[PDB]
């Protein structure tokens, strides 16, 4: 049949097992423990543990509400202007009850491939719906994201 | 007959692929064991990457080869959106099949862009269980390292 | 918004139709709505 | 935690079709006395507030009050599945996440259960008070709907004349003018077709034709519509019901 | 050479109603026992197999096998001009190059013939790998079509679950969820609306909205539709006919 | 100056839509006996002629000939606003700069007025190129519309042969071929359907598929169509709707 690769078999399911960038990992652990997740753009070279880190952060923040509290937008699914205008807006407008301190999660992995217009429409729906949902970006190059998005996020290098 | 010899003398099985030995022995170990990960053939043109993989796919896929493989080309007149749609439709379908492990024959990946390669590796992530990918390229420096880390890298020498 | 809070004196007194880029700014989708908002009174 | 069973399937379909075309977001506020829903159009001109008593359901528990905020389009698409020969059951829970609609029938084998995810809406609650509006008349809904439909094609604005116990609708345009004048009367053969009127002061107001059409779209719930307007207060169009009422708050223009 | 005679002209229309959208090009294999046809879609997801018997023939002679390919769009374009009174008649010659269909009435001399060219694909295959199924169930086609169309607005995936002595349809989407459950009942007054079921193994496979909607649109072909469900195998959708049946192989969806 | 009230606006809509796809700009010279419209296509292959009698108008009081040049697309847009129970009245003054298309309803509460400017096209003369035709035939227009649409798919050129008193249409295509033959048949139970034929000289004419597709558009006017074919003169495709006349001329492609 098939054997599970050690890259996925031994993938850390918690933020503590992730090594490297001790300050940022500890701060993410503190955010997950307390709550009030900030908007951040995780940037850096590929294969250093950004997608795993953000997934573990979402796991530790939500728990059982992972399926209905996270909307993941990757390059495989379409991420055009209509996507941002309709499904991200509907997910932000969705009424999901969470314990205090937690918020809905919107993860856009490989955000460097986003079109300019989709990013331009993204800043307003993230500024207006910041009280219910929080966005998380993970891109290889931080220069491919326009300045307004960086002005509304704490860029993680 | 009156045809170019390039397609006339293709190796119908893995035994007629000469020159390359380590990769063929690894393929034989894989088929004997049964593990078929994601593969990546690259190197100078004419080393026989396409011939080796078509021999592999035919000797595994018997008669329903003509249905359950699909040979792709990144340089054709389709575009990134069309190739993405084709890959999703061929991977997320699970048609009338005797045995699974769908195979992707994607040639000439050196012309693929960064966003297209990221989409390809994301589709590889999502549909690993049912579909196996064997994207083919020629130069290893024209491919993003994220795509290299998700395929069994096999260099081809003259 | 701070000017509205100053002049109105209450948060609910003023009403702002804040137009963003997250919806469609097309003529056939918002023309009548904006004319209705700018023509008639607001229920309160 | 919610269990409201309508005696017929068509009632809720009609009452949600009454105000579907004007508003897109509706805020149900189910409590112990009954189900109450308020909605405001995207132009914040007309306010749709709906009240239904406990007598309109076969059973209704609602032990604790709860607010339900959902979209008109998805709800309508869900109800369009249900056959008219069914008994809708509205099921919800404390800290609402999704609303459950059960489509029961005499043939228990053919039964369907549906779910709809609620929408996070920040309701701007308003204090609706019975003010002393100057005019008060009640007229059959069909005649009002026909008059509004006829006068819509002539002008975008519809003007009313309420003076000396006379009902007149005014629509003036460049191509022509359209005026319909009918007088109050009481008919013993059919009291539902009678015209009633009670004034305190004369009123002259003008409202848009499209919003009037959206109001008359809901004329399928009652045979008669109560209109209460003031010289300075938002127009109130009340569609009476068997166990509740559906009222519309139309706002006047400027000067 | 080939004489295919239809007493009722609407039969061909209500047969090709399912073909007109599913597969772009199909070939008809005409044999002495009737006409058969098998087609595969562009994405190789749905396989459509058609069987016509001698019972639906006033007169028929097909002594030699015929390889007859055509376009379904042009077939329907010629077909919609047929009246409810005229009868049908398919005529072909040796090594056919253009199919001709004849319209003839009984009380008036109205002759309507039309020439249609043949499409060559050089692709013809017939296969029946496996036949037995874990579950047997049938239901009215109109009810099934209504259920599918009403459940299609919620999600693109429909899970046809068969629990013990019941049928369950599950569709979970972004705007909400939907669960339609129907139990097998026999209406002795009106047996057409009766639902019959026998169960051997549990059934928990899913499908797609668009292809199965393509399946349900052919409800005009038969008021009763036969449903075949089995684990680790594509479903079979059978529409009953007096001389044969039209069957579909719709692939499942990988779920884990 | 001009005041003609149509019996029904649907008749005007249908007669305008009959040749709407063929030509774009036409001239309407209206006289005592009626209104006549003639124009030529851009490719100089098609000739269009109109003639509407005065008995189809409820009231008609034109007292002097006048030419009315006006486009067809805006005319179609104007007539699309008409209703089933609305009559159309054409109004022109002594110095026509705009034409009023007034719509009148049974109830006097609905009045619709539409105005459009005049266009100045250099009007030609009645060809009178018509000469005796070798073959004349009549058949319901729906069957010829279906036959032309079916035959245009096979090839861009359609040949008409009336040899040995048999009406046959031939269109040899690159990837296919077709041949439909219709014999003269007369039906007594349904006078509406009939196949008449008169043969004087053999006919062999080939026309364009697009041209015939444009011709067959006006099938909503008359139940049956008369066809006149000549070896040298252009073919005469006349629609007889019993209120007015519509004839189409097509130059054979050589
Ligand atoms: N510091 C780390 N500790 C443990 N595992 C790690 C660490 N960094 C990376 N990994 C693993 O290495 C693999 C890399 O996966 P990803 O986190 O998706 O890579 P990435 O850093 O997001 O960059 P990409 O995916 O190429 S854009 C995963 O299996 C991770 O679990
Ligand atoms: N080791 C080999 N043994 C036998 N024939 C070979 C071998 N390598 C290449 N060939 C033949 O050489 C030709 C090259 O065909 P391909 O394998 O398609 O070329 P390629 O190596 O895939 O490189 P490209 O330019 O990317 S198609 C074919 O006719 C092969 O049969
Ligand atoms: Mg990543
Ligand atoms: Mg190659």
């Amino acid at each position: 049949s098939l054997q599970l690769p050690w890259v996925e078999k031994y993938r850390p399911q918690v933020l503590s097992d992730i090594v490297g960038n001790k300050e940022t990992i500890d701060r993410l652990q503190q955010i997950a423990k307390d709550g009030n997740m900030p908007h951040m753009i995780i940037s850096g070279m590929p294969g250093i543990g950004k997608t795993t880190s953000v997934h573990c952060l979402a796991h530790e923040l939500l728990g059982r509400s992972y399926a209905d509290g996270v909307l993941e937008l990757n390059a495989s699914d379409d991420r055009g202007i209509d996507v941002v205008r309709n499904q991200i807006k509907h997910f932000a407008q969705k009424k999901l009850h969470l314990p205090p301190g937690k918020h809905k999660i919107v993860i856009l992995d490989e955000a460097d491939s986003m079109t300019a217009g989709a990013q331009q429409a993204l800043r307003r729906t993230m500024e207006l719906y910041s009280n219910s949902t929080r966005f998380a970006f993970a891109c290889n190059q931080s220069n491919k994201i326009i300045e307004p998005l960086q002005s509304r996020c704490a860029i993680l290098r | 007959e009156n045809l170019p010899w390039v397609e006339k003398y293709r190796p119908e099985t893995l035994d007629e692929v000469y020159g390359q030995n380590e990769v063929i022995t690894t393929v034989r170990k894989f088929v004997d064991e049964g593990k078929l990960p994601h593969l990546l053939f690259y190197g100078p043109p004419g080393t026989g990457k396409t011939s080796t993989i078509v021999a592999l796919a035919r000797e595994i896929y018997g008669k329903n080869y003509s249905n359950m493989v699909l040979e792709l080309n990144a340089s054709d007149d389709r575009g990134i959106d069309v190739v993405r749609n084709q890959i999703k439709d061929f991977a997320s379908t699970r048609q009338i099949f005797s045995k699974g492990f769908k195979l992707i024959i994607l040639d000439e990946a050196d012309a693929m862009t960064n966003a297209a390669q990221n989409a390809l590796r994301r589709v590889i992530e999502r549909y690993t269980k049912n579909t196996r990918f064997c994207v083919l390229a020629n130069y290893a420096h024209k491919l993003t390292p994220a795509l290299l880390s998700r395929c069994t890298r096999f260099r081809f020498q003259p | 918004q701070t000017i509205m809070r100053e002049i109105a004196g209450d948060d609910n007194s003023y009403q702002i139709y804040e137009v963003n880029s997250n919806m469609n700014r097309s003529k056939k989708d918002l023309l009548d709505i904006l004319l209705d908002f700018t023509t008639t009174h607001y229920v309160k | 935690m919610l269990e409201a069973k309508f005696e017929e399937a068509s009632l809720f379909k009609r009452i949600i079709d009454g105000f579907k075309d004007c508003v897109q977001l509706v805020n149900f506020q189910c409590k112990e006395d009954g189900i109450i829903a308020q909605a405001v159009d995207d132009s914040r001109v007309l306010l749709v507030s709906l009240e239904i008593g406990v007598e309109a359901f076969q059973e209704y528990r609602c032990d604790h009050p709860v607010t339900l905020g959902m979209d008109l389009t998805s709800l309508s698409k869900i109800l369009r599945c249900g056959n008219n020969t069914d008994t809708l059951t509205l099921i919800a829970d404390n800290t609402p996440d999704s609303i459950i609609l059960l489509f029961e029938d005499t043939k228990k084998d053919r039964i369907a259960e549906y779910s709809l995810k609620l929408m996070d809406i920040d309701a701007d609650f308003l204090k609706i008070e019975e003010l002393q509006y100057d005019s008060t008349l009640s007229l059959p809904s069909s005649e009002f709907s026909k008059i509004v439909r006829d006068l819509s094609q002539l002008s975008d604005s519809i003007n009313i004349m309420i003076t000396k116990e006379t009902i007149k609708f005014v629509a003036d345009g460049d191509i022509g003018s359209g005026s319909v004048i009918i007088k109050p009367f009481v008919d013993m053969e059919h009291p539902e077709t009678s015209i009633k009127l009670e004034m305190d002061q004369p009123v002259d107001l003008t409202f848009g034709a499209k919003y009037l059409l959206d109001i008359i779209k809901g004329s399928s719930l009652s045979d008669r519509v109560g209109i209460r307007l003031s010289s300075e207060a938002p127009a109130l169009f009340q569609f009476d019901l068997k166990s509740g009422f559906l009222q519309f708050f139309l706002a006047p223009k400027f000067n």
